[PDB]
């Protein structure tokens, strides 16, 4: 089951 | 831009009896960027319906895809896989040979 | 033994042809399971292995959100690596990411990953500790700041110490039957003629699954490394993987060549001569 968390560069 | 060639190989899932029911492979791998085209060829003909596999990469960033379809061999037919990628002046064509 | 779930994402735009298009994959050791791609009709991630079909409606839903909302990010990512790299807007590039756990015998966590590349180079990544950051470049460490200043490696680190570890021990369970099942190489060794002078041995491997395999030629005990034409270990579309090793042999040395095979599932390593 995947990562949840948003992330941006 | 970086630049990476693909490594090719055509194959057989398993080794090659004429007239037994098999599958074609064609390998593509190291290459950047994902871009890329890849025919199976009978007698120099393109090869209807080919699937291949989702979009991936190894450990240091090449892509990799395999392009495969279900042929009966025999004696006398020539299967190829044909790859253009923006590293290649022209198409390469690698012939398919069972005994690699 | 030990085992790994990862997670394979890129993004590849296409100016003047529509969005950037998102595919991403899931493995467990070297076995796809899931799979999404924003081209397909209606996209959702779907099964890929038989063992993750039994996984509810509620599972599906929340990973294709977190699939889409990923593909969203992506694009943002890409408009803002442009402006990093000072670039313009008319070329195609891609942006890559990869994270998962690998996990020993027991189950505990051995090592996270999460990193990231760009134009097919290392962006940035989390360093072994789940702590700290690798930054390749200037425009890599404004990223760094950003993600310094957000807290993010906490949030991998509770996620790959946490969720990952055991979302894998549930997988490892679930398919228990084929991800702790290794299929040993099927072995053999072919001779080829060249001229009169000299002819190709080529050992095989074929069918075996994990992946990781050992393939070497010695002559009178000795490897052969820098003489060895390996091929890379290639998948054969019914799970497992094949791999050849090859030399070119004068004429009357074959008996002194010797193959040796390394697998996991072998109890012992094999080796093997040309049987004429
Ligand atoms: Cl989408």
């Amino acid at each position: 089951g995947r990562l949840n968390a948003p992330i941006k560069v | 831009m970086i630049q990476r060639t693909p490594k090719i190989q055509v194959y057989s899932r398993h080794p090659a009896e004429n007239g037994k029911s098999n599958f074609l492979n064609c390998y593509v791998s190291g290459f950047h960027p994902s871009d890329i085209e890849v025919d199976l060829l009978k007698n120099g003909e393109r090869i209807e319906k080919v699937e291949h596999s989702d979009l991936s990469f190894s450990k240091d960033w090449s892509f990799y895809l395999l392009y495969y379809t279900e042929f009966t061999p025999t004696e006398k037919d020539e299967y190829a896989c044909r790859v253009n990628h923006v590293t290649l002046s022209q198409p390469k064509i690698v012939k398919w040979d069972r005994d690699m | 033994g030990s085992h790994s779930m990862r997670y394979f994402h890129t993004s590849v735009s296409r100016p003047g042809r529509g969005e950037p298009r998102f595919i991403t994959v899931g493995y467990v050791d070297d076995t796809l399971f899931v799979r999404f791609d924003s081209d397909a009709a209606s996209p959702r991630e779907e099964p890929r292995a038989p063992w993750i079909e039994q996984e509810g409606p509620e599972y599906w839903d929340r990973e294709t959100q977190i699939c889409k909302a990923k593909a969203q990010t992506d694009r943002e990512d890409l408009r803002t690596l442009l402006r990093y790299y000072n670039q313009s807007e008319a070329g195609s590039h891609t942006l890559q990411n990869m994270y998962g756990c690998d996990v020993g015998p027991d189950g505990r966590l051995l090592r996270g990953y999460h990193q990231d590349a760009y134009d097919g180079k290392d962006y940035i990544a989390l360093n072994e500790d789940l702590s700290s950051w690798t930054a390749a470049d200037t425009a890599a460490q404004i990223t760094q700041r950003k993600w310094e200043a957000a807290r993010v490696a906490e949030q991998l680190r509770a996620y790959l110490e946490g969720e990952c570890v055991e979302w894998l021990r549930r997988y490892l369970e679930n398919g228990k039957e084929t991800l702790q099942r290794a299929d040993p190489p099927k072995t053999h060794v072919t001779h080829h003629p060249i001229s009169d002078h000299e002819a190709t041995l080529r050992c095989w491997a074929l069918g075996f699954y994990p992946a990781e395999i050992t393939l070497t030629w010695q002559r009178d005990g000795e490897d052969q490394t820098q003489d060895t034409e390996l091929v890379e270990t290639r998948p054969a579309g019914d799970r497992t993987f094949q791999k050849w090793a090859a030399v070119v042999v004068p004429s009357g040395e074959e008996q002194r060549y010797t193959c040796h095979v390394q697998h996991e599932g072998l109890p012992k390593p094999l080796t093997l001569r040309w049987e004429p």
